[PDB]
């Protein structure tokens, strides 16, 4: 039917390097796939002046090469990302997107660092 | 080509309506032919044969001695339905002296029944435990080894017993970490979502079988929407799965439940007319 | 062997116009994978457009399906979006991207092409 | 032909006889027919063609 | 046996 919402909290954000930092992202409809019980979102960071690249698939699967510092988590509709100690590369702009039926990008978390 | 289940029975005629499968999806029976002598499997050869998506059944064959060069590149039986819990049937093949199905890989589920093939060699040779899981659930007896001793000569060894299909065919062995993916000539794995084997690493539109699901030409994890599983093995689209439901209303009438185009509602379910999506029954089930 | 899409467009388009970009690419079949067109306006966030599926039945957003037509040529490895009856909302810097769907989200990406929507060009 | 019962190979080399030429053709059938009963040669007949 | 079920779904009549 209607065309999936995708929402994200806050839209900016200002760390310290070496700091925790969550950024969330809620759903209109559940993404959880009723086949192989995961779900379809994905979880993208945007370099300055670089295209998107993939970070996290099935809400908390890691994309080859994405340190283990980057972690995806959450079901159904409420989806989080956490950078467990913030690097200065880490200044991007992260997007949610889900892709259950069609694609749907959430509105963008930018993550700013702290000197 | 993809070619529905069959039952070739009496004399071999009917069995050139194989000559452009890859895949079976069904069942490949073939059974009682008495009078079939060798010189009648010769020069015939089913190399497209790639899998199985049910099982595989032969019976009362006559003649046939090895099936080394009917189905040369079999790599796969996913067993989604199986012949009293086996993928893989051999009963009473008066003159098979060896299987040879040395591209057989992987049996998805179910297990293996070899019984009363009196000449019947080359089978403690072979290593079960890297084809199927369930090996406990085989039957295996009163074959030549049972009433005679088999003279089988190969080549890789597991516990050690030197494994091998015939007396030119090793059993092929893939690196621990290739698991069931298969694995390139040089040791290579394939990709993660292939079964069996595949024409060159890391590409899962190079696979030979799919782990999982076949999609336009590829290896796919789940069937996304809006396709739907098929048969276990492939995504197929609204209209091919409501194109059966009718071709059959004139044999299964197929349905829609859980992302999935099956041929039946499940219990306490029935079919909501036009959609072709199961529904709860409130109450019985008409 | 390597993964790559390259778009190709006009730079510049008057409002009212339609705007054509072609996605070339190279290291894996069009017929196995999907390809997406995403917009990013100018310090704005992106906007997924429309796909094509390997078997070349397409996928539109909602709110454009009626200025949108996406197409492809397998054999050319190229991949055409045609969007109609522009406004100056539309300058954006247009993606195209690789779909191994069933498996993985958008992975991926070419480098984009600015689209600049203006009634003040000059030659 | 002689009434008996025909069970395992044994039906299976009788069945053969009976056809010739013409060839074959919780669920209980052949076994319960003419196994565990007999079967007559017009019986056995209607599993061939 | 396996053998009776064998012959019960190989063996079929005419209808
Ligand atoms: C829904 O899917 C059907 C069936 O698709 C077929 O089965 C699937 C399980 C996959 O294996 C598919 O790869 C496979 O095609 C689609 O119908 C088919 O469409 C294709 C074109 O997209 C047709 O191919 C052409 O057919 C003509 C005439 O025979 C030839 O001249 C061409 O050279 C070409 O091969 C194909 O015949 C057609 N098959 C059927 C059963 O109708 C259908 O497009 C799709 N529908 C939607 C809504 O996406
Ligand atoms: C392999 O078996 C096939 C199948 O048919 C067999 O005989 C039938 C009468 C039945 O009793 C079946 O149960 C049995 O399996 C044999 O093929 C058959 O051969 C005859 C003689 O050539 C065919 O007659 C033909 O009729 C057509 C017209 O319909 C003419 O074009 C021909 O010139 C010829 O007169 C008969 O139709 C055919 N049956 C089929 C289904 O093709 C086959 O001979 C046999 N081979 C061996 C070596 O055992
Ligand atoms: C198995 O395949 C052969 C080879 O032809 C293929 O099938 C055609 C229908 C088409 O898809 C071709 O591109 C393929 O190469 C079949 O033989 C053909 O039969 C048709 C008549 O049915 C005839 O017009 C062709 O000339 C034949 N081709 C050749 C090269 O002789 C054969 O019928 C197929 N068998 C089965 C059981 O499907
Ligand atoms: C795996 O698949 C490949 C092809 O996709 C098979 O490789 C060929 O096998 C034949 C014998 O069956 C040889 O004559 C060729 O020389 C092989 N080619 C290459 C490039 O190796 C291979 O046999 C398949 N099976 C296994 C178990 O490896
Ligand atoms: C056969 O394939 C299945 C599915 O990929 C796998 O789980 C199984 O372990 C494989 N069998 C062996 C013995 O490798």
């Amino acid at each position: 039917g209607s065309d999936i919402v995708m929402s994200q909290s806050p839209s900016s954000l200002v760390v310290s390097v070496g700091e925790k930092v969550t950024m969330s992202c809620k759903s209109s409809q559940s993404l959880l796939y009723s086949s192989n019980q995961k779900n379809f979102l994905a979880w993208y960071q945007q370099k300055p002046g670089q295209s998107p690249k993939l970070l996290i698939y099935w809400a908390s699967t890691r994309e080859s090469g994405v340190p283990d510092r980057f972690t995806g988590s959450g079901s159904g509709t409420d989806f989080t990302l956490t950078i467990s100690s913030v690097k200065a590369e880490d200044l991007a702009v992260y997007y949610c997107q889900q892709y259950f039926r069609y694609r749907t990008f959430g509105g963008g978390t930018k993550l700013e660092i702290k000197s | 080509e993809v070619c529905p289940g069959m039952d070739i029975r009496n004399n071999l005629t009917r069995l050139h309506e194989l000559e452009n499968c890859s895949v079976i999806e069904g069942h490949l029976q073939i059974l009682l032919m008495f009078k079939t002598r060798p010189e009648d499997f010769r020069d015939l050869s089913f190399p497209k044969l790639i899998m199985i998506t049910d099982y595989l059944l032969l019976f009362r064959v006559y003649g046939l001695e090895s099936l080394k060069d009917l189905f040369p590149n079999l790599t796969v039986i996913r067993g989604s339905r199986l012949f009293f819990n086996y993928a893989l049937v051999i009963f009473e093949m008066v003159h098979l002296k060896e299987l040879g199905l040395y591209n057989l890989m992987n049996i998805t589920r179910g297990s293996v029944r070899i019984e009363k093939n009196n000449e019947l060699c080359y089978l403690a040779t072979i290593d079960w435990s890297r084809i199927l899981d369930s090996v406990e659930d085989n039957h295996i007896v009163l074959n030549k080894d049972d009433n005679e001793e088999c003279g089988d000569i190969c080549c890789p060894a597991t516990v050690f017993v030197e494994r091998c299909w015939t007396h030119s065919h090793c059993q092929k062995v893939c690196p621990t970490i290739c698991k069931s993916h298969g694995c390139t000539a040089e040791g290579l794995c394939c990709h993660s979502e292939c079964l069996g084997n595949c024409s060159q690493p890391d590409d899962p539109t190079k696979c030979v079988a799919c782990r999982n699901f076949y999609l336009d030409g590829r290896c796919v994890e789940t069937c996304p929407p809006p396709y739907y599983h098929f048969q276990d093995w492939r995504c197929v689209n609204f209209s091919f799965c409501q194109d059966l439901h009718h071709k059959c209303k004139n044999c299964h009438q197929y349905v829609i439940h859980n992302n999935k185009c099956i041929p039946e509602c499940p219990s306490g379910y029935t079919m909501n007319s036009s959609n072709l999506l199961c529904t709860p029954c409130l109450g019985p089930c008409p | 062997s390597q993964v790559q899409l390259k778009e190709s467009g006009p730079g510049l388009v008057a409002p009212s116009q339609s705007l054509s970009i072609t996605c070339t690419v190279s290291g894996f079949p069009l017929t196995a994978y999907g390809v997406n067109w995403v917009r990013q306006p100018p310090g704005k966030g992106l906007e997924w457009l429309g796909m094509i599926w390997g078997d070349g039945n397409t996928d539109y957003n909602s709110a454009l399906k009626s200025r949108l037509s996406i197409s492809k040529d397998n054999s050319k490895s190229q991949v055409f979006l045609k969007m109609n009856s522009l406004q100056t909302d539309d300058t954006a810097r247009y993606y195209c991207a690789r779909d191994p769907y069933g498996s993985k989200p958008m992975d991926y990406w070419g480098q984009g092409t600015s689209v600049t929507v203006s009634s003040s060009l000059v030659p | 032909f002689v009434n008996q019962h025909l069970c395992g190979s044994h039906l299976v080399e009788a069945l053969y006889l009976v056809c010739g030429e013409r060839g074959f053709f919780p669920r209980r059938g052949i076994v319960e027919q003419c196994c565990h009963s007999i079967c007559s040669l017009e019986q056995l007949e209607n599993y061939c063609n | 046996t396996f053998e009776d079920y064998l012959h019960n779904v190989v063996f079929v009549p005419r209808p």
